């Protein structure tokens, strides 16, 4: 709970679309 | 002098498409409320991957197909110093399937289109895929294509077959996908037959990497006397009238001289030589004020002008 997505390959974070 | 204790019941779930948790818990004999000792995630395989986090969870994006590695240890990092324990590690096995099976040469692009009518004046992505059967796959196999975007999950019904009936292609004329979006598109194809099984394949597009921008349309131009103007409006897009890049081709059908504009307006006028006729063409990109580089879209189907009589 609370914590972004790890984009992996790309070495960073996600976290929303506002 | 003393030293960090590793994790335990280090787990890796699959939760969605192309997308992993790893969940472990504290190693019950360190301390227990040390509120400054953290946790480092290192991905072994596929792609090499590194970074810290400090809950007992972590949700990751990657591409499952290769199969899945993953280390994680204690951590304390004073200034002078990193304190690290031994890794605990755990793994997803590659999915079952002979070799070759899998398919080749995946190929995705996203376009944007409008509705119809007056149902909501607004915007639909559409999504078309592509792709090359197994090499040694059985001649009976089927295959099966999903996408995800965000939280949405969606399986194709559209399907292009080849001769022996196999799916080969994938159209979605309606999509969950965001037009402004910068999120990760992940496609997953697997597949199946009567003999052997099949290694499905899987790939995470990057939007701006697949979106096909729309070329300008209404490319107006005319010459009075020595003074050309060139107007046209923005693309079909999403995206507003101050995001475009836009380069306007000016060629001399008689000389070959190309002049090439580029500009981050709607409209040129300059000068130009009267007694020359020219075909002009005009195309344009997402500006990098807007999101990060793309693609360029089709040249406008040229128009002609000069040596009107």
């Amino acid at each position: 709970v609370d914590e972004c997505w790890r984009i992996i390959a790309s070495h960073t974070w996600f976290c929303a679309e506002e | 002098k003393i030293s960090l204790l590793p994790p335990v019941n280090f787990t890796i779930k699959v939760t969605g498409l192309a997308q992993v948790l790893l969940q472990w818990k504290p190693n019950p004999d360190q301390e227990q409320r040390n509120v400054n000792l953290e946790y480092q995630v290192k991905i072994n395989a596929p792609k090499e991957d590194d970074y810290e986090t400090r809950i007992t969870e972590s949700k990751a994006v990657t591409i499952l197909h290769k199969g899945f590695s993953a280390s994680v240890r204690t951590i304390l990092q004073n200034d002078h110093s990193l304190l690290a324990s031994s890794w605990a590690s755990a793994e997803l096995h590659a999915p079952p399937g002979s070799p070759g099976t899998s398919i080749v040469n995946l190929t995705c692009t996203t376009n944007t289109t409008e509705d119809n009518y007056s149902r909501l004046r607004s915007y639909q992505v559409s999504l078309h895929c592509t792709w090359l059967v197994g090499t040694d796959a059985p001649e009976d196999t089927q295959y099966f294509l999903y996408y995800r975007y965000g939280s949405w999950t969606e399986e194709c019904q559209e399907y292009s077959k080849d001769t022996l009936g196999r799916n080969i292609a994938c159209w979605f004329p309606r999509t969950f996908i965001l037009s402004k979006g910068r999120d990760w598109l992940a496609v997953l194809v697997n597949g199946s037959s009567k003999h052997s099984a099949i290694r499905p394949f899987d790939q995470l597009f990057a939007l701006h990497a697949i979106d096909q921008i729309n070329p300008p349309l209404n490319v107006t131009a005319e010459i009075e006397g020595t003074r050309l103007s060139i107007q046209w409006e923005k693309p079909v897009s999403a995206f507003p009238i101050h995001c475009f890049d836009y380069e306007v081709k000016i060629h001399n059908t008689r000389n070959g001289y190309l002049q090439i504009e580029k500009l981050m307006t709607n409209a040129f006028i300059s000068i130009i030589d009267d007694l020359s006729k020219y075909d002009v063409q005009v195309r344009a990109a997402v500006s990098s004020m807007c999101r990060e580089a793309g693609l360029w879209s089709e040249w406008s189907q040229p128009i002609y002008v000069g040596f009107s009589r």
